[PDB]
DNA sequence: CTTGACAAAAGTGTTAAATTGTGCTATACTGGGAGCCGTCACGGATGC
DNA sequence: GCATCCGTGAGTCGAGGGAAGCACAATTTAACACTTTTGTCAAG
């Protein structure tokens, strides 16, 4: 089905004929011999056996995929330069790598029914399918067919593996990491247990006793305010589909008409303050105060500018200082932007 | 949005464009002297995913022979389209038969028609009616204990095939180094081994069988077909719209009403792009923009909750599927697997 | 305006403890699952 | 012409409505001293 994009997947993948045990075991064997072969031929001619199984790994894949391959020509042509002892490594791991093509291909129908148990949990049933096809693709590498184990067998536990791991790390809005989700979830299953038991919900007590030691009500608490979702801002409120989350909540980070108009009223007045006093103490307070550079200055650092110690400003500014006191007590200009 | 500016200027219907887009069918960039059906293909012609399977990899269909039961035709020989493969079963296609999973190797001694069980796990190491000297190898296996040799000189000869595989493609016997590996394409007349005595007769994909040691060049077409945006962008990167404005007017002057109304359609378009300076392959992203934070915010409720808008987890989807499907290149994944997730990838942005 | 000693605050390692990120598990397992009618009525635009 | 797919349908208010685990390597964070930098005190 066009418009249903999982139908359109699993017809794909049914056009794959199922792999015979006879014919696992050859695909498997292929690939084990190809990775062997590439280990060779990394000793042969020195290159880095990652680049070489790239290169094999592209003239399989053909011209129809996107290092570029001016340069997986030229070592291409180097492969097919050795000797012809040599050359057989290249044979076998060019059998190889299409064998693992194939492998992987034939075991997609696999990933599907492991991947349906998962469904609900935080991902659509494709992205399940894709992060198990990535599980599948692992499997492959690390399968060895002399155990005389099937395919499924040890597959399983990567497909699972990989499609577990996925919700854990891309199930939540603000990611939790997976040490964390195990807690949230043994915590969750702890707490059904108690409240199938108790025929009641578990306080946070019963919890905490039943999940072990380390573990008391305060930690509980804790954990289910971490695992608490993030709520949708444009949710419905009311029948009528004209009023949601957002239009409630202020926004707090800019300053309001009030606020902005207040700083500007204690500046403007804080400004004509210092005009009473001298050219140099009002400039030492608007220098040791942040009023210029937007940042405090040390007394150090103001003296570097005028020249004199250290000492002789904090006597000034002290001084200074003191003098804005003696004005405010006989106007009380400045006392309400305090507070 | 009906009618689709892509559609117009491409000249692809709704359904055409839908089926490239959502990679439900190939469209030809480059039909690289292709013939499907006996009739040479064409670029901008879309090919069902069966029909590019033929073109690019060849015919070939795998039989299975009941247990017990011995094939009729021997390894290596060519048959036609109805011929009776095994006692129970005739294949459907024309090609060279190879047994897949020879069950009984039976070596004849020269001193003794001496007969070998081949079990799943073992496979025979040398071809069928080859002269193995007292030693060498026959069938290998995992344990050197059931390994399978010869007592003295012989012939062996493969019987009760698991499979037979018909497929049409041309076998070069050959002696020497063979001067290409599996996988690659050769057109007529390319060297194969022996210093440029073996030649491909015909294109194809060429997989050596070291066994057998032969050449075999499926027959197939190195075709350049292509599904989503991929290929559409390729079509409209193309087009020029100079030369695609004096074809629509011409078109403009034919007599029926029908066509003249068509082409203004199209020409208005065409109009546009030329006129307003932008180009027609912008309609297709690259890159995708993404919103200041603060007009999608997560911003913190009074109660220490938090409530963020639609478009972060819209956002978090495409970057998820995104960063996926750059994983699954580097691993080289299967073209099935690689096409889902190009599809959910477009998904994702719609 | 200038020193000289003074204790606290801020700043710089150094290291052990939490915290987080990643890999692995081998009996055999191989194509989803929800839905589904007072389906809304009309007019426009397109493909035939 | 018929068949098909798409977008359109008043305003303001109002309350009410907010299913795996473990072993290990890496990385980040918190404690602990120990070392300059800053504010002070008393003087001269």
């Amino acid at each position: 089905s066009t418009s249903d994009p999982v139908r359109q997947y699993l017809h794909e993948i049914g056009q794959v004929p199922l792999l015979t045990l006879e014919e696992e075991v050859e695909l498997a064997r292929k690939v084990e011999e190809g990775m062997e072969a590439i280990k060779k031929l990394s000793e042969i001619t020195g290159l880095d056996p990652d680049l070489i199984r790239e290169v094999v790994r592209a003239k399989i894949l053909g011209s129809a995929r996107v290092l570029d391959p001016k340069t997986v020509e030229e070592i291409d042509q180097k492969l097919k330069s050795l000797p012809k002892e040599h050359k057989r490594y290249l044979h076998i791991a060019r059998e190889g790598e299409a064998a693992r093509q194939h492998l992987i291909e034939a075991n997609l129908r696999l990933v599907v029914s492991i991947a349906k148990k998962y469904t609900g949990r935080g991902l659509s049933f494709l992205d399940l399918i894709q992060e198990g096809n990535q599980g599948l693709i692992r499997a492959v590498e690390k399968f060895e067919y002399k155990r005389r184990f099937k395919f499924s067998t040890y597959a399983t536990w990567w497909i699972r593996q990989a499609i577990n791991r996925a919700i854990a790390d891309q199930a939540r809005t603000i990611r939790i990491p997976v040490h964390m989700v195990e807690t949230i979830n043994k915590l969750s299953r702890t707490a059904r247990q108690l409240q199938q038991e108790l025929g009641r919900e578990p306080t946070y007590e019963e919890i905490a006793e039943a999940m072990g030691p380390g573990w008391d009500a305060k930690r509980v608490e804790e954990t289910l305010k971490i695992a608490q979702e993030p709520v949708s801002l444009e949710t419905p409120i009311g029948d009528e589909k004209d009023s949601f989350y957002g239009d409630f909540i202020p926004d707090e980070h800019l300053p309001s008409p009030v606020d902005a108009a207040t700083q500007s009223l204690l500046s403007e007045e804080l400004e004509k303050a210092l005009s009473k006093l001298s050219e140099r103490e009002a400039m030492v307070l608007k220098l040791r105060k942040g009023l210029i550079d937007g940042r405090e200055h040390t007394l150090e650092e103001v003296g570097a500018f005028f020249g004199v110690t250290r000492e002789r400003i904090r006597q000034i500014e002290n001084k200074a200082l003191r003098k804005l006191k003696y004005h405010e007590s006989r106007t009380r200009k400045l006392r309400d932007f305090l507070d | 949005d009906v009618p689709s500016k892509i559609g117009t200027l491409l000249d692809l219907s709704a359904t055409e464009l839908e089926q490239v887009l959502y990679f439900s069918k190939y469209i030809v960039l480059d039909p690289k002297g292709a013939i499907l059906n006996g009739v040479p293909v064409e670029k901008r012609q879309l090919l069902t995913d069966e029909e590019y399977r033929e073109l690019r990899y060849g015919k070939q269909e795998t039989y299975p022979l009941p247990p017990g039961v011995d094939a009729l035709v021997k390894d290596g020989e060519e048959v036609v389209k109805g011929q009776e493969l095994a006692p129970g079963v005739v294949s459907r296609l024309d090609g060279v038969a190879l047994y897949r999973f020879p069950r009984r190797v039976r070596v004849e001694y020269v001193k003794e028609p001496k007969d070998y069980r081949v079990q799943p796990h073992m496979n025979v190491v040398v071809p069928e009616g080859a002269r193995v000297e007292a030693g060498d190898k026959i069938v290998a296996a995992i344990d050197p204990e059931e390994e399978v040799i010869a007592e003295a000189e012989g012939v062996v000869h493969l019987h009760e095939p698991a499979s037979i595989l018909v497929v049409k493609a041309r076998v070069y016997p050959f002696e020497d180094d063979v001067e290409v590996s599996t996988g690659d394409r050769v057109a007529p007349g390319d060297v194969l081994a022996d210093g440029g005595k073996v030649k491909s007769d015909v294109y194809g994909r060429v997989e050596v069988d070291l066994v057998r040691n032969v050449v075999r060049v499926v027959e197939s077409y190195d075709i350049d077909a292509r599904m989503g945006a991929e290929a559409i962008q390729q079509l409209l990167k193309e087009l020029d719209l100079e030369a695609l404005e004096k074809e629509l007017l011409e078109e403009m002057k034919h007599p029926s009403r029908a066509r003249r109304a068509k082409a203004r359609k199209r020409l208005e378009v065409v109009r546009a792009f030329l006129d307003s300076g932008n180009r027609p392959e912008w309609m297709i992203l690259e890159a995708v923009p993404v919103l200041p934070p603060d007009l999608r915010p997560m911003v913190q409720v009074d109660g220490g909750r938090f409530a963020t808008s639609d478009l972060n987890d819209l956002y978090r989807r495409l970057i998820n599927r995104n960063n996926r499907l750059k994983k699954l290149l580097a691993q080289g994944a299967p073209e099935i697997i690689i096409r889902n997730e190009k599809r959910m990838l477009q998904e994702a942005v719609d």
